[PDB]
């Protein structure tokens, strides 16, 4: 059967190279889009307890 | 064109509203849906085995068969377990044929 | 066969550094390995060769490129551009940074902020004041404050310190864009050195923002306190210590910033180390608490 | 250099998502002592300077691997993890990674924490040689699993399918079924155990990636050097 | 103007008038976790909208 | 482009009481964000005719090779096993509880928005 390649340089620098672009493509396009997102989210639900009794305070509304 | 939106419509309803299983009434038969598929998928792997094979029946097999022959040939250039033998036996067999 | 003989007790010895003096008798006294940290400092140390006198050869070629009106008008292209970059070789000539600030004044209404930040960081090298300039590059940040960042602010204000200008429209703008329109944690990667510029620029003009000062306090650490040089850490110690005095302002993050001197008090004098402890009874008092120096173990 | 708009909740975003905080629990960051506020947030975000960013790699290599499993489960397509030079890279890059990363930090310490802990002095002499040896198979062991289960699950296949072929071709296509039957069942649950593998494979590559940097992912706190107590 | 006053108001908020103006003050609290949840749901409910 | 609330105030400031009420439909409608209508039809974008034509290529480059492949019948029906497994998880799959489920994986998608209140933004 086919043990060895015809270059294992070759079949090395492929991987790498993928996997390279891969690493930038998730730090580039990938997590600021997703932090955007989840930490949109996670600030809202972290702050909502102090957000909304500090503007309770400034309002004179009521 | 028309002609590609119209397929996208047909193959909608074949994959949703379209199932052999309801207009066959195979649920008097069959225990659940669920099993019904898994021997729908046995069927279609032996119909392409099928398929391929009477493709081009007449060929020397890749594969080692185990003591066994296809039909009334059992010497024929199909049979011969040498492949560079075999290469001679076919052309002379397809130059005549 | 004795290559192996001789291999295993070569490594036999090198697997007792890692320990907390298990075996009888280890650590010792010679400690060779600081001869190897002093060693890479001294190639360093040469590397840092000012080669003042090319900055002759690199005047030249600045004169014989933008000086030359003849082969390129000066006032079309970006002053922000090649003025950066001349400066950071060194090239600060005054008469040259006349012709520039005069060839950018009818653009500075359109720059975006990273070339406001370059061309203010060019006229601090150059150490050139011109009042009308900053005159429109103030109006300019002042308008689109909320699109400046920290880490350019910083190196701005910086200009602002050298030479004393201030309006009070342009700190309170400043002190809201930073505490506001940028991160809170962004003065950790910032350097205390930068911070402490900001904080005497805001101590001479009394101008007292306790939101900025509690944001800005934050960046304070042993961490960034560590990378300065020791005369720069004394310096920025004893220049951000009489800003928090003069405001009365005492955060918990202060204890870092005088850390940093009763750790190291050989380089501080007896008048310095004086007012030091002065605020350091002060913030105690403020606080509700006592000094107390940690010790690592 | 005009970017594209991305619709929010979409579903490759959420799944990525899950993906990397699900990497990011794996390697848990330590409690510190004192209470986390302003004068502790400095040394918290140095001690993240000091992390290895093993979430983003992590993700990384699960998602080159697992794309290129699934390609050889595609008809007319081969994974190229069953290629040598290319699955034993992808090991041996992420154990010179882990090596270069020790070294950088800890320097000459770094044969040090090879040292197992707890062992009798006088003992640890003839312990860390062959714990030397075992980290180093560590790239070998790492890249080939992956490379065996991609070569050899296609090589099985290879010869099962040959002999199944066998029996409809000697028995006749339509003469008799139930021979054929029974080994195109078992075939068929061979690949859906392929399909389990390159799912496992992708995971433990992963997995392991995160265990064996994680091994130098450990950092003293710089904690308060002065505190201001009561 | 009190017209126009609360116009801009349910323009952007119609739901304000879901709690009758003379039921708010009991609603009222020192603090805002201390706000009687009679109306907290439902008011986050068809702030939502009709769908 | 300026803030629909700056336009409202202004728009409401000015209008009469008289005509208030039967104009609070068309200020409204004035202020609502805008929802782009649909676009003309179109059969298929041109980076999604490459995207056909590259995996058609693809697909026939390494069919080919295949096919003039040693054990080619092997192969062959290597592609009929395995495309019957994507035919099994398209008939098995619970895609809307799938979608929930990854839904579920992320918490800004697991659980509703919470955050601003009403009383805390009222405006009296």
């Amino acid at each position: 059967m086919k043990l060895l390649p015809e270059s294992l340089q070759q079949e090395a620098a492929t991987a790498a190279v993928v996997a390279s672009w891969v690493l930038w493509h998730l730090d580039t396009q990938l997590l600021p889009t997703i932090m955007r997102e989840h930490k949109l989210h996670a600030c809202w639900a972290a702050a909502a307890k102090r957000y909304n009794e500090k503007l309770f305070k400034l309002n004179p509304s009521y | 064109m028309a002609v590609t939106s119209f397929l996208g419509k047909a193959f909608e309803k074949y994959f949703y509203d379209f199932s052999a299983y309801e207009q066959f009434g195979l649920n008097r038969f069959l225990s659940s849906k669920g099993q019904y598929v898994a021997l729908r998928h046995v069927g279609f792997v032996m119909v392409g085995v099928n398929v391929l094979l009477a493709a081009n029946f007449p060929f020397n097999p890749p594969f080692p068969t185990i003591g066994m022959c296809p039909a009334g040939w059992e010497g024929t250039w199909v049979c011969q377990a040498d492949k560079a033998k075999a290469l001679e036996m076919y052309k002379e067999w397809k130059k005549s044929n | 066969a004795m290559t192996r003989q001789f291999s295993a007790p070569g490594s036999h010895e090198h697997h007792e550094t890692p320990l907390s003096k298990v075996m009888p008798t280890v650590v010792s006294i010679p400690r060779k390995v600081a001869c190897l940290a002093l060693g890479a400092t001294k190639k360093v140390v040469c590397g840092l060769a000012s080669s003042g006198p090319s900055q002759n050869l690199v005047s030249t070629f600045a004169n014989k490129v933008i000086v030359e009106e003849n082969l390129v008008n000066v006032a079309e292209i970006d002053v922000p551009f090649w003025s950066y970059w001349l400066s950071s070789a060194g090239f600060t000539s005054k008469d040259a940074f006349v012709k520039f600030a005069e060839a950018v004044k009818p653009k500075v209404a359109a720059l975006s902020t990273s070339d406001i930040t370059n061309l203010t960081v060019a006229f601090k090298r150059a150490n050139y004041y011109d009042k009308d300039l900053f005159t429109g590059i103030e109006a300019n940040v002042s308008a689109n404050f909320t699109k400046f960042e920290t880490e350019q602010l910083l190196q701005i204000v910086a200009t602002f310190d050298a030479f004393n200008h201030s309006s009070v429209a342009f700190l309170d703008d400043v002190a809201d864009s930073i505490t506001y329109c940028n991160h809170y944690l962004a003065p950790v990667r910032a350097g205390a050195d930068e911070l402490a510029t900001l904080l005497t620029y805001y101590a001479k003009n009394g101008h007292e923002r306790a939101d900025l000062l509690a944001t800005v306090a934050r960046g304070f650490s042993e961490v960034s306190l560590g990378k300065l040089s020791a005369a720069q850490r004394k310096d920025t110690v004893l220049s951000a210590l009489k800003a928090f005095q003069t405001f009365g302002f005492y955060p918990e993050s202060i204890e870092a910033v005088i850390g940093a001197a009763l750790v190291s008090p050989a380089e501080y004098s007896a008048e310095e180390l004086k007012e030091v402890e002065a605020v350091k009874v002060a913030a105690e008092n403020a606080l509700g608490g006592e000094f107390v120096l940690i010790q690592e173990g | 250099s005009s970017v594209r708009d991305v619709k929010t909740g979409s579903l490759p975003t959420n799944f990525l998502t899950g993906v990397y905080r699900f990497w990011r629990s794996q390697n848990p960051a330590e409690k510190p002592h004192d209470p986390v506020n302003d004068r502790l947030l400095p040394a918290v975000v140095d001690a993240s300077d000091k992390r290895a960013s093993i979430g983003t790699w992590a993700t990384t290599f699960f998602c080159t691997i697992i794309s290129c499993n699934l390609l050889g489960l595609m008809p007319f397509n081969e994974a190229p993890t069953s290629g040598l030079g290319f699955a034993t890279g992808l090991g041996v890059s992420v154990w010179a990674t882990a090596t270069i990363l020790g070294l950088s930090k800890t320097g000459f310490k770094f044969p040090g924490h090879f040292i197992p802990g707890g062992t009798p002095w006088p003992m640890a002499f003839i312990f860390v040689p062959l714990e030397t040896i075992s980290y180093t198979f560590r790239a070998v062991s790492l890249g080939v699993r992956l490379w065996v289960n991609m070569l050899a699950g296609h090589t099985l296949l290879h010869i099962l399918t040959g002999m199944a072929l066998a029996l409809p071709f000697s028995l006749g296509f339509f003469s008799m079924v139930p021979a054929t039957f029974g080994v195109c069942c078992l075939l068929s649950a061979l690949v859906g155990l392929e399909y389990l593998v390159a799912v496992l494979q992708s995971g433990v590559f992963s997995i392991l990636s995160t265990v064996y940097v994680g091994e130098f992912n450990h950092d003293k706190f710089i904690g308060p050097a002065a505190k201001i107590v009561k | 103007r009190l017209l126009k006053l609360w116009a801009k108001r349910l323009l952007v908020s119609p739901e304000l008038a879901i709690v009758p103006l003379n039921e708010f003050d009991a609603q009222l609290a020192s603090k805002f976790e201390g706000i009687s949840p009679k109306y907290q749901e439902l008011l986050s409910a068809v702030a939502q909208g009709n769908k | 482009e300026g803030n629909s609330v700056a336009g409202i105030i202004k728009s409401v400031n000015e209008t009469s009481g008289a005509n208030l009420l039967s104009s609070l439909k068309t200020i409204k409608a004035q202020a609502a964000p805008i929802y782009p209508a649909a676009a003309s039809s179109t059969g298929y974008s041109t980076q999604a005719k490459i995207a056909l034509f590259g995996a058609l290529s693809w697909i026939l480059y390494r069919a080919d090779g295949q096919s003039k492949a040693h054990e080619w019948i092997v192969d062959l029906n290597l592609n009929v096993l395995q495309a019957a497994w994507l035919i099994s998880f398209s008939s098995l799959i619970p895609f809307r509880a799938v979608y929930f489920a990854f839904r579920g994986m992320a918490p800004a998608t697991a659980s509703t928005l919470n955050g601003l209140k009403t009383f805390s933004s009222i405006s009296l």
